[PDB]
């Protein structure tokens, strides 16, 4: 029985390694009526046509599972988009190498997909944990008018409730908005201290722009940040003593995609174990029908438990979001960046460097500034008042 | 006299036959000042995910579509996101009226404009509960399955119940796995004793529930199933809700179809006197624009309005009855926020719904 594994990559060279990772697979396992070959087909820059390549050559091959990949582009929802619907609407899982946008994890659209890589939206998991532990009991959030910042922004607060906290003060932006100097007011009066930044390069240009303009930046303030902003057009003007976050292997394909061959290299041997085993559907045209095998394809995909790749303990389970990653906290200091948190996936694991807070100052402040006058309601009783 | 080539596109033998006759009537039935209604037959082959965008943009190509209705005879809406894409690139207005909208598809992708003729899952747990306010049914329960979407549906009906004069009481949530077992699946339905039961569960996943439902003896007597969800074995105590154009003739189901995307740019017009880019590059402007311009459609003596996302603002709709002989008939009706029924009753009475304790109930005199 032939068994084909498809995949969608960028640039020649990377394709190559796909090759030798398949090459491996019949090697290290004792298959005999199981044989493995790799499709390769080259991204199209343009939406139009890109559906034509996979219909008529990755589809027609007959694929068990397909692999995505970053686009060129810095930041582009333009790979992932068209080879999740043609193939995600055949039953046809697919595998996500390089997807951590939060939006694909709704499943009214897209509705078979697995990731590789946790999103953006588990950031705020490790974020109360590490708030917790130091204090910081009053926060504020400053999230833009974008989908994937209402996951992050739910996510927080759908488990804060636990402490009986309403995150005190939540504002909202407009993205690719220059200045947002006038609504910082609202953020300076509150007594706390703490702000936490879940946007894009564009719309952290202007925050990060404008916090030193507004005396912002100086002692008794403390940044934590999400992880787009740290790396690109938002260092300008970043302020000093940043604590933000990380993803290990965030840019390392070669090593992503060793591990979604390993988990679907066990999980054909299990395949081929069953009754009603149907074969998924040879071309784009002929067939007009969802295959037989559907969610169990699937049961099997989300089940696997094993410690291999440079990674390993892969638990894909749920939406297909993967659990426990390895993060890292790093810090900036004179323009330069530096790694002083490491993440082992259970606890925060800090470092003996010396973690230097916003502003030049090294003593560990707190979310909280005491209100000096007070306003008072009084009504009028003959007696009393 | 600003020229429109509309285009219109159906799939399935059944139209073929009638492609042609469409024509002079959805011409007549569409008139407005200073447009052009030209329309054009076309015939797609299949309902699948399939190579439409080869032949979707060859046509478009080269042709002032401007806008194309979208229909097709199935039930499954595994057509709607793939043709959701292509439209985000034309950035043109795509509506389905019968069979393409099953179901409301979203949140969307950016820039999309394709807008559908259907209910949304939260205006279909409005009526379930208007209907239910007059005709008492307070206990109830809800049953889920492993079809996606279903935290959203716990979710709606929570909402609703809690902050109530009435003070609905609930019976907890029941969740069943069809893949695990019979066994399994008896013993959770009837867990709970109620004769009033929500159901959510995909189509094709519904006949193993009914399954489960037979042998677990919750099928006789005075039962109450509601139909709520994507869409012989089939015992009655059956109900669900629908669209008002539940039975809407062919002809005018295209009418109302073509009826949006012509009538509802006529008020460009008024300010001054498009979106063929696919096979073109360099190009990609604003499509945020049109979702605003489409908000004000009323025919047929109905309203019609949609959000950003797009569907129906103001869904007048009717409440399908119980099915006895295989029929769809319809008993509930509702209009401008208000409810209308067809058959006023009291309590439970004769042929609607007897109760299931006969010897639990007393009729006392005063």
């Amino acid at each position: 029985k032939i068994v084909n594994i498809g995949a969608v990559l960028s640039t020649r060279k990377h394709e190559q390694m796909f090759r030798e990772a398949v090459n491996q697979a019949n090697k290290r396992h004792g298959s005999w009526k199981i044989q493995l070959n790799a499709t390769s087909v080259t991204h199209k820059p343009n939406a139009i046509q890109m559906a034509l390549s996979v219909c008529e050559d990755l589809i027609s091959s007959q694929v068990y599972a397909i692999l995505v990949s970053h686009p060129p582009t810095p930041n582009d929802h333009f790979t992932p988009t068209p080879v999740s619907y043609t193939a995600g609407f055949y039953r046809i899982p697919v595998l996500g190498l390089t997807t951590r946008m939060s939006i694909y994890s709704d499943k009214s659209i897209h509705l078979s997909f697995l990731r590789t890589v946790p999103p953006y939206s588990h950031q705020s998991s490790v974020w109360f944990e590490m708030m917790r532990v130091y204090s910081w009991n009053h926060i504020i959030l400053l999230v833009s008018d974008d989908h994937e910042g209402r996951a992050a922004q739910k996510r927080l607060e759908t488990l804060l409730e636990e402490r009986e906290s309403k995150a005190e003060k939540v504002l909202q932006f407009d993205p690719g908005t220059k200045n947002v100097t006038a609504l910082l007011m609202e953020a300076k009066e509150l007594e706390a201290r703490v702000i936490i930044l879940s946007a894009s390069e564009d719309d952290a240009a202007t925050v990060y722009r404008a916090a030193a303009m507004l005396n912002m930046t100086g002692s008794g303030y403390v940044w934590l940040v999400g992880e787009r902003e740290i790396s690109g057009n938002a260092l300008r003007y970043a302020p000093d003593g940043i604590l933000g976050l990380q993803l290990i292997n965030g840019k390392n394909e070669s090593a992503h995609i060793s591990d979604a061959v390993g988990v679907v290299a066990q999980a054909v041997h299990e395949l081929l174990e069953k009754e009603n085993i149907t074969d998924p559907p040879r071309g784009c045209v002929g067939n007009t029908n969802i295959w037989k095998t559907g969610p169990l394809f699937k049961r099997v995909l989300m089940s696997s438990k094993y410690a291999d790749g440079v990674t390993g303990r892969v638990e894909f389970n749920e939406d297909g979001d993967r659990k426990f990653a390895n993060y890292s906290i790093m810090n900036l200091q004179n323009r330069k960046l530096v790694q002083v948190g490491i993440y082992n996936g259970t606890h925060v694991i800090p470092n003996d460097r010396k973690i230097i807070w916003p502003g030049g100052e090294t003593e560990k402040p707190r979310g909280y500034q005491m209100s000096t006058r007070l306003k008072i309601v009084t009504i009028h009783q003959e007696p009393f008042v | 006299a600003r020229p429109l080539n509309v285009a219109l596109v159906f799939s399935g033998p059944a139209y073929a036959a009638e492609a042609a006759r469409l024509g002079p009537a959805v011409a007549a039935a569409v008139r407005s000042p200073g447009l052009d209604v030209r329309p054009v037959a076309l015939v797609l082959n299949g309902s699948d995910p399939r190579s439409l965008v080869l032949q979707l943009c060859d046509l478009l190509s080269g042709l002032r579509v401007h806008g194309v209705v979208f229909e097709d005879d199935s039930r499954a809406p595994a057509v709607a996101p793939i043709l959701d894409f292509l439209s985000a690139q034309t950035s043109l207005p795509i509506v389905a009226v019968h069979g393409g909208a099953a179901l409301v598809l979203t949140p969307k992708e950016k820039g999309s404009t394709f807008l559908q003729l259907g209910s949304s899952t939260e205006q279909q747990l409005q009526v379930i509960f208007e209907v239910l306010e007059e005709y008492d049914w307070t206990s109830f329960v809800a049953v889920t399955t492993r079809a996606p979407g279903h935290r959203a549906f716990l979710s709606y009906i929570e909402v609703l119940t809690d902050g109530s004069l009435v003070g609905w009481e609930h019976r907890g949530a029941l969740t069943l796995d069809p893949g695990a077992g019979e066994a399994v699946l008896s013993a959770q339905l009837r867990s709970v004793s109620a004769q009033i039961r929500l159901l959510f569960c995909a189509r094709e996943e519904a006949e193993p529930v009914f399954r489960a439902a037979e042998e677990a003896g919750l099928t006789g007597s005075g039962y109450v199933w509601f139909m709520v969800g994507p869409q012989a074995p089939l015992p009655a105590g059956l109900f669900a809700v629908r669209s008002a154009g539940w039975r809407d003739d062919l002809a005018r189901r295209v009418a109302a179809g073509v009826a949006v995307v012509a009538r509802g740019a006529q008020a460009l017009l008024r300010d001054y006197g498009l979106g063929h880019d696919c096979r073109a590059q360099n190009r990609t402007h604003r499509g945020e624009s049109l979702h605003r311009y489409f908000m004000n459609i009323t025919w047929d003596n109905r309203d019609y309005s949609f959000n950003e996302d797009g569907f129906l603002v103001n869904p007048s709709l009717v409440v399908i009855s119980l099915t006895r002989d295989r029929t769809w008939e319809v008993v509930g009706s509702w209009e401008q926020q208000t409810l209308r029924l067809k058959y006023p009753l009291w309590s439970r009475y004769g042929r609607f719904l007897q109760p299931v304790d006969d010897t639990q109930h007393l009729t006392v005199a005063t």
